RNA sequence: GUGGGAGAGGGUGGUGGAAUUCCCGGAGUAGCGGUGAAAUGCGCAGAUACCGGGAGGAACGCCGAUGGCGAAGGCAGCCACCUGGUCCACCCGUGACGCUGAGGCGCGAAAGCGUGGGGAGCAAACCGGAUUAGAUACCCGGGUAGUCCACGCCCUAAACGAUGCGCGCUAGGUCUCUGGGUCUCCUGGGGGCCGAAGCUAACGCGUUAAGCGCGCCGCCUGGGGAGUACGGCCGCAAGGC
């Protein structure tokens, strides 16, 4: 019920999970998907396959809104980050540009013991 | 009395009356803190590399001065009071170190 | 800080003869100038220790120069002290 | 690979107001380039860093950028 | 003395951006998180992911080094001010004014104590989840002191080069920071690596000595008992010498 047809695709990838958000060109999200959205539950949500299927689900839900062009924004590093970009390219959505936005501090905050 | 360079970046969206007013106020502020003005470069509107005060661009002025050291910090405070002034950077002057020379 | 003419005025003041930059009298004078400055800067910034070490060292130097002057010419010593306001 | 300094004239390493030059010392991202890239001497590099950071504070140069391709 | 120089050396004030958290708004559903796998936890009072705005604290990515400064502890955004140390050149002034240093006095990471602030993130204690014969431990979710600032105490440490300070003398080669020079190189001051002579129980050290010498200070005298006891001094306490 929109007719967007051009917009942003954000891929947020951690080691635990992968989530994708399709949004309009001014940043408001249209649809979204994740490892858990498709049937996976545990560790299984971090596989590159899950990332694939999540990209694909999100792109389907995009077609329903009549999406065509996508600007990809990649954040984070985890397995199937690249698999999600991959699946998204061959999804039928024709991507415009891919960009790595991963946030890094200028050293603000103490990390948990696991991260130091 | 040392040799300084006062950088001022103010709001690009000002018209002539406004800009002239902020500028005159700045002049007055220098005269008050005993800053003689050796030279002035006003480059005006330029595109900032990151947005400052929600503006993508800014208005630039540069004043080389000679003023009393003890007053300098105080001078800075005054210049920042104006809302319309987004950046004030005062810098002790240096000789032009050269490279590939 | 201490600038060139600020310093020179003192050198002239305490020099034994024209062109004397090096005598015990002059060294002590200069040292005292520095010392007093530092003491004023340590009345504020009571938390600046690294400078206080410097103070101790300058004070030491002065005392050595003075003990030497006093050992060689006692009169020059008394004179120097009277002028400077030490001890 | 040819160093940044290699293509440039006599230029002020102390000019924080000159972007047309300083831009060439930054990466695809906002980052200040290593000496391996900038060809500068120790002292040179050390000055260029200060100059860059000054310019950044003035909004004339970016603190960070985003990476294309990928 | 004059003239140059490099520097996260120190104190005060100000300012910048990234990120975390929380609050406000839009858009948007069914999960997110997390692990070896999980669960507690959080989510329909709309979370996570995305965009805009705001508040607040703490720490400064790239530069960054095998780098620099400091007597040591230790010091990293940018700016200004106040200030310590130090290197080089000129060979200008004083004329042995030197070295060391029991006691004293001062500085002294972290934790810790007192009074008052501050409190984002992390987090001893604590409260939970799962692993596993079991748990108080390693993994997971929460979490208070604390970590931050002011002032006043505490005086410890693998406070490590496990190497007291100073001066003279004894092959080089090589990488480097910082000066001066008639700048293939030379000369001075730092930082490293190999190695002459020599030293060393060996490992190793070797113009940054652990070599050859001189001066002065501190310290050792088998292991345990024990850094304990008694005593004294210091400390609000912990506790220290
Ligand atoms: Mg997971
Ligand atoms: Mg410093
Ligand atoms: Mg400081
Ligand atoms: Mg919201
Ligand atoms: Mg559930
Ligand atoms: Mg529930
Ligand atoms: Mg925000
Ligand atoms: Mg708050
Ligand atoms: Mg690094
Ligand atoms: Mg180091
Ligand atoms: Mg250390
Ligand atoms: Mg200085
Ligand atoms: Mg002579
Ligand atoms: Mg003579
Ligand atoms: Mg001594
Ligand atoms: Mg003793
Ligand atoms: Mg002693
Ligand atoms: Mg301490
Ligand atoms: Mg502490
Ligand atoms: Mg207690
Ligand atoms: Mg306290
Ligand atoms: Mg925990
Ligand atoms: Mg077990
Ligand atoms: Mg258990
Ligand atoms: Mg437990
Ligand atoms: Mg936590
Ligand atoms: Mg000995
Ligand atoms: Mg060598
Ligand atoms: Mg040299
Ligand atoms: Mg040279
Ligand atoms: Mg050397
Ligand atoms: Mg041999
Ligand atoms: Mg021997
Ligand atoms: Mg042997
Ligand atoms: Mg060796
Ligand atoms: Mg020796
Ligand atoms: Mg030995
Ligand atoms: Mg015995
Ligand atoms: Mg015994
Ligand atoms: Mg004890
Ligand atoms: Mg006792
Ligand atoms: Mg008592
Ligand atoms: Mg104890």
């Amino acid at each position: 019920k929109r007719q967007v047809a051009s917009g942003r695709a954000y891929i947020h990838a951690s080691y635990n999970n992968t989530i994708v958000t399709i949004t309009d060109p001014d940043g408001n999200p249209i649809t979204w998907s994740s490892g858990g959205v498709i049937g996976y539950k545990g560790s299984r949500k971090g596989t590159p396959y899950a990332a694939q299927l999540a990209a694909l689900d999100a792109a389907k839900k995009a077609m329903a809104y009549g999406m065509q062009s996508v600007d990809v924004i990649v954040r984070g590093t985890g397995a199937g980050r690249e698999q999600a970009i991959r699946a998204l390219q061959a999804s039928g959505l024709q991507v415009k540009s891919i960009v790595d936005d991963t946030p890094v501090p200028h050293n603000g905050c103490r990390p948990k013991k696991k991260f130091r | 009395m040392r040799r300084y360079e006062v950088n001022i970046v103010l709001n690009p969206n000002l018209d002539q009356s406004q800009l002239a007013l902020e500028k005159e106020i700045i002049q007055r502020a220098l005269e008050n803190y005993g800053a003689r003005v050796e030279k002035v470069e006003e480059l005006g509107l330029r595109r900032l590399a990151y947005p400052i005060a929600k503006d993508p661009q800014g208005y630039f002025l540069w004043y080389q001065v000679e003023m009393p050291e003890d007053r300098v910090n105080d001078l800075a405070r005054e210049l920042r009071i104006r809302d319309n002034v987004r950046r004030v950077m005062v810098v002790k002057s240096q000789e032009p170190f050269l490279a590939n020379a | 800080p201490i600038t060139k003419e600020e310093k020179q005025k003192v050198i002239q003041e305490f020099a034994r003869f024209p062109g004397d930059t090096g005598s015990t009298e002059v060294q002590v004078a200069l040292l005292t100038l520095r010392i007093n400055r530092l003491s004023e800067h340590l009345k504020v910034h009571k938390k600046d220790h690294h400078s206080h070490r410097g103070l101790l060292m300058m004070v030491g130097q002065r005392r050595r120069l003075l003990r030497y002057l006093q050992r060689e010419d006692p009169e020059r010593y008394r004179a120097l002290i009277e002028k400077l306001g030490i001890r | 690979k040819a160093k940044v300094k290699a293509t440039l004239g006599e230029f002020d390493l102390r000019d924080y107001r000159n972007v047309e030059v300083l831009k060439r010392f930054l990466s695809e991202t906002g980052k200040i380039l290593p000496r391996r890239r900038t060809g500068l001497s120790a002292k040179e590099q050390r000055i260029l860093a200060k100059t860059i950071k000054r310019a950044r504070i003035l909004g004339l140069l970016p603190f960070t950028e985003k990476l294309v391709r990928k």
